[PDB]
């Protein structure tokens, strides 16, 4: 039918229930286990708290929340439709996914910037920064994330397509809504920052020798590891979004039969953004000699 | 606060001002680099300090280079037991050790048979393998190479090291001495030893100290963040 | 030359530290026990003190 | 060298005679005499106060005679005076040399003293015309690091140093009135008698000596330990003193019997003792250890009557107030805790 005017078709596919739910459940279980164990270690098993641990704590919290709010979408796919829960726990879940993902990206970028300043500028005041200022920075970052995500809360996110109710935010429409702009923006700029910081770290550490200790050699690979993990986890979604925008521009919003395959591929690739939440403890939390 | 009297309020504000001063002093003192200077009587510590700076007890030298404030502590005057006060220096950025490599044939004034170089090696072995300096970097300075070049032509190194098997060229002898000193390091995993060959006119030792300190601080930062 | 002087000093020390009045161990132990039991009620750590007269509440 | 040999033989004969007399005077032992004594209940104290503000390791502390104020010394070059009742800081004296190793409080509450690797004993005036604190004197006669200092009056002080000597000073003059040169190793601690007519010291030669302040001579020499002596305390009665060493043992000596009386050791303990102190009645012997906690001993039965465990690093100093109300402990983790 229609979704707040702006004639644009939405699609429902039965292919999702065939493939996604098992893989998504496995990802949820792995992420929940990793996040819970990491939180258990950090909250009580450790006493020395620094700026790096503070900045990692918020990333762990965001990953834990994103893993927690996932069975709600498990229900959305196993039942295939109707969003039985209601209306408020649709805006709520579409808020708590976007906010969690944006927080994860922001805290990954902050960790990378902290490492870059620790390696390239060893004698800087930012390296010796009090826990109080770290808490202020964390609160400000969380506030920015919530302020950018709250746009979806003061609206209506229901469609009621015939006998099926869909709880969706990515609606294929000829519009330049803030959601699509944010989805495009929160990838390239953090990608550039991470690549620049990683390249500077590698170059400055390599020209300065320091290869005999071999723990420097152990740690010089994890930077590129996390860079490529971020790249592979967040490239396909933005690629598919760009292709969808190009198709929408070159074919309009009519003839709602070509969008089927690209929408299916988009929903396939949107599950990649949940893959990083289970690898994050592996390559960021248990990958350090500290514990 | 609400129930406190005037005298209690005065005491509380005095305590708060004292706390503010203590915190600012600690923050100011946490940005400096602390170095412990060691050696022997004629190792050449004073010669190094001559270009570094540009009642018995402990004498402290403060110098600035590239916007870093350094602080060297010379403890050569303390002739008491070393084990009773060596734990006060646990937590220094690095240890600077001075060795006169031109004294391979000279002998100690106190005891004739014992060589000076062997005594220096024993002192280095004691310091390097100390339990309070498990992961503290050591900067090794070999001082009198100008006299070493002249004395190695007319004398063989086999006097100090009877197991030496090589030519009496200056480069080979200096390399052999460097490997003899660096072989005493029994950790090789927690600490790094930096060796430099200097003279009375090298005038570039402060840059070497700065580079070693920068490497140590980078390693400390990486250990703190989680890597390394 | 001074070695004999230091040896004489040590001999002097041992000479006028070896001539003192030494009591039996039992008497000293009894005196210690008597002093400990005489001030037992005055020790605020041997016996718990009521919170009324405890300045460190 | 025949004269030297006969002198050595005479010294050996004198030592044998002294040992034989000591053995003869030992009719019984304290432990079997104290058999019919009710064991003290399990002592359990709690951390009533925690004083924070030091940013480096704490090496020494000393209680005031009013049982309310105390001074502590830290390697960040600070000398803080605390109010134990309200935790408030009264003074914060900066030091010229940050390598401080000891501190003391005047019995009248007017002066404090400190020293360390600089070989100087600096004396500060607490009550002045203004509200600040300024240096009043600097005693500079020692050739090794200064390890302990105690006040006799407002005009006398006794110091010990790493040059194997102890000295008595005059604050207004500034000269060593007397020198004590018996020891052959670094002196690490000293303790004055309540009447301030005698004092004992313990050195690195595993022996302790008793000195007369007025004369300047050693009276008795006590041995029995196996390693360094790190702390010494003097019995409240005035006829005994306790010694803590690096061999994980504490011992009690009697001045009048002139021999060791009783030893305090346990099989699990392998770390050295850093500080010892007595309770007001002398029944409890509190000792600080290297294994991060303090132990309370029964001075008559050698039974562990309690454990004070609240520190994350080595306990370097402890002291009991004059009225026996509380005991304070300092540690290398830069915190002071008051127990009761
Ligand atoms: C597919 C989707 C969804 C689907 C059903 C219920 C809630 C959320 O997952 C999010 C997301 O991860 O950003 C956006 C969505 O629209």
């Amino acid at each position: 039918l229609e979704i707040d005017k702006k004639n644009c078709c939405v699609f429902r596919d039965d292919f999702i229930a065939k493939v996604l739910p098992p893989v998504l459940g496995l990802e949820f279980i792995f992420g929940l286990l990793g996040n819970g164990l990491a939180l258990w270690i950090f909250c009580f098993h450790l006493k020395s708290w620094k700026s790096s641990r503070i900045f990692l704590f918020n990333l762990a919290v965001a990953d834990f929340l994103l893993i927690i709010c996932l069975p709600f979408v498990m229900d959305y796919y196993v039942r295939r439709s109707d969003w039985k829960f209601g209306d408020i726990p649709c805006r709520l879940v579409l808020f708590m996914f976007a906010m969690n993902r944006q927080g994860s990206i922001i805290f990954l970028t902050v960790v990378a910037v902290d490492r870059y300043f620790r390696v390239v500028h060893p004698h800087h005041a930012l390296n010796k920064i009090s826990n109080w200022t770290a808490a202020i920075i964390s609160c400000l970052l969380w506030g920015i994330t919530v302020g950018l995500t709250v746009h979806l809360l003061k609206k209506k996110l229901l469609i009621q397509n015939g006998t099926a109710n869909v709880c969706i935010s990515f609606s294929i429409c000829h519009t330049f809504r803030w959601h699509e702009a944010m989805f495009l923006l929160e990838f390239f700029l953090p990608l550039g920052i991470i690549l620049f910081c990683s390249a500077r770290i590698i170059w400055s550490l390599r020209q300065r020798q320091m290869d005999r200790h071999a723990k420097i050699k152990r740690a010089i690979t994890f930077i590129m590891v996390v860079a490529i993990v971020f790249v592979i986890c967040f490239l396909p979604s933005v690629v598919v979004r760009i292709h969808i925008f190009w198709l929408l521009h070159t074919s309009g919003t009519q003839n709602c039969e070509v969008y089927r395959s690209v929408d299916l591929a988009f929903f396939i690739t949107l599950s990649f953004t949940y893959m990083n939440s289970m690898l994050d403890p592996v390559v960021y939390y248990f990958s350090s000699p500290s514990f | 606060g609400c129930t406190l009297s005037a005298e209690d309020k005065a005491a509380v504000e005095r305590s708060k001002m004292i706390d503010r001063n203590l915190r600012e002093d600690g923050e100011k003192a946490a940005r400096e680099v602390k170095l412990l200077l060691l050696g022997a009587g004629e190792s050449g510590k004073n010669t190094i300090v001559k270009q570094m700076k540009i009642t018995t007890g402990i004498v402290e030298t403060h110098f600035t280079f590239k916007d870093l404030h350094f602080k060297m502590f010379d403890v050569g005057a303390q002739r008491s037991e070393r084990k009773k006060w060596i734990h006060c220096f646990e937590g220094v950025t690095a240890i600077i050790f001075c060795v006169a490599l031109s004294d391979y044939d000279l002998v100690l004034a106190e005891d004739e048979e014992m060589n000076r170089m062997h005594a220096s090696m024993k002192l280095f072995d004691s310091i390097c393998n100390n339990k309070w300096f498990t992961d503290t970097s050591i900067i090794l300075f070999l001082n009198k190479k100008d006299l070493f070049e002249e004395k190695i032509k007319k004398s063989p190194l086999t006097i100090c090291y009877p197991e030496y098997a090589g030519s009496n060229t200056y480069e080979e002898a200096a390399a052999y001495i460097q490997c003899q000193f660096e072989d005493l390091n029994k950790r090789k995993d927690t600490k790094e030893i930096y060796t430099h060959f200097t003279c009375s006119t090298d005038t570039k030792n402060v840059q070497f100290v700065f580079d070693a300190v920068t490497d140590v601080i980078i390693k400390n930062n990486l250990k703190d963040c989680g890597l390394f | 030359t001074a070695s004999i002087a230091q040896a004489r000093k040590l001999v002097e020390q041992l000479k006028m530290e070896a001539n003192i009045d030494r009591i039996k161990v039992s008497k000293a132990a009894a005196d210690l026990m008597a002093y400990c039991e005489a001030h037992a009620k005055e020790d605020p750590l041997l016996t718990p003190v009521p919170a009324s007269e405890n300045p460190f509440r | 060298q025949s004269e030297l040999d006969q002198l050595r033989q005479e010294a050996e004969q004198l030592k044998n005679q002294i040992r034989d007399a000591r053995k003869a005077c030992a009719d019984a032992t304290l432990s079997q005499i104290t058999n019919n004594i009710d064991p003290v209940g399990r002592i359990q104290m709690r951390t009533r106060r925690t004083l924070r503000g030091h940013l480096a390791k704490i090496y020494a502390m000393h209680w005031g005679t009013d049982s309310r104020l105390l001074v502590s010394a830290s390697q960040d070059g600070k000398l803080i005076i605390w109010d134990s009742y309200t935790t408030n800081k009264v003074h914060a004296i900066p030091l010229r040399s940050s390598w401080v190793m000891t501190c003391a409080y005047a019995p009248s509450g007017n002066y404090v003293a400190c020293g360390g690797l600089d070989n100087i004993c600096s004396i500060y005036n607490l009550k002045t015309r203004e509200g600040n604190v300024r240096v009043s004197r600097e005693l500079a006669g020692h050739t090794g690091y200064l390890s302990c200092c105690r006040f006799l009056d407002d005009n006398q002080i006794v110091t010990s140093s790493g040059d194997t000597t102890c000295a008595l000073w005059d604050i207004e003059t500034g000269q060593q009135t007397t020198t004590f040169t018996g020891h052959t190793g670094d002196v690490m601690s000293l303790s004055l008698a309540p009447d301030t007519r005698l004092f004992v010291s313990g050195a690195c030669d595993a022996s302790a000596k008793l000195w007369d302040v007025r004369e300047g001579m050693c009276r008795q020499t006590f041995t029995g330990h196996e390693s360094d002596i790190n702390a010494i305390c003097f019995f409240p009665n005035g006829n005994a003193f306790a010694t803590g060493s690096d061999d994980a043992t504490c011992r009690l000596f009697d001045l009048r019997a002139d021999q060791e009386l009783m030893t305090y050791s346990h099989d699990n303990i392998i770390c050295g003792i850093t500080s010892v102190s007595f309770s007001k009645s002398g029944r409890l012997l509190l000792a600080g250890y290297d294994d991060f906690n303090c132990n309370v001993w029964d001075a008559l039965k050698a039974d562990r009557a309690g454990v004070l465990a609240g520190h994350d690093n080595r306990v370097s100093c402890l002291g009991v107030t004059d009225d026996g109300m509380a005991v304070a402990t300092g540690s290398w983790d830069s915190f002071l805790k008051i127990w009761n």
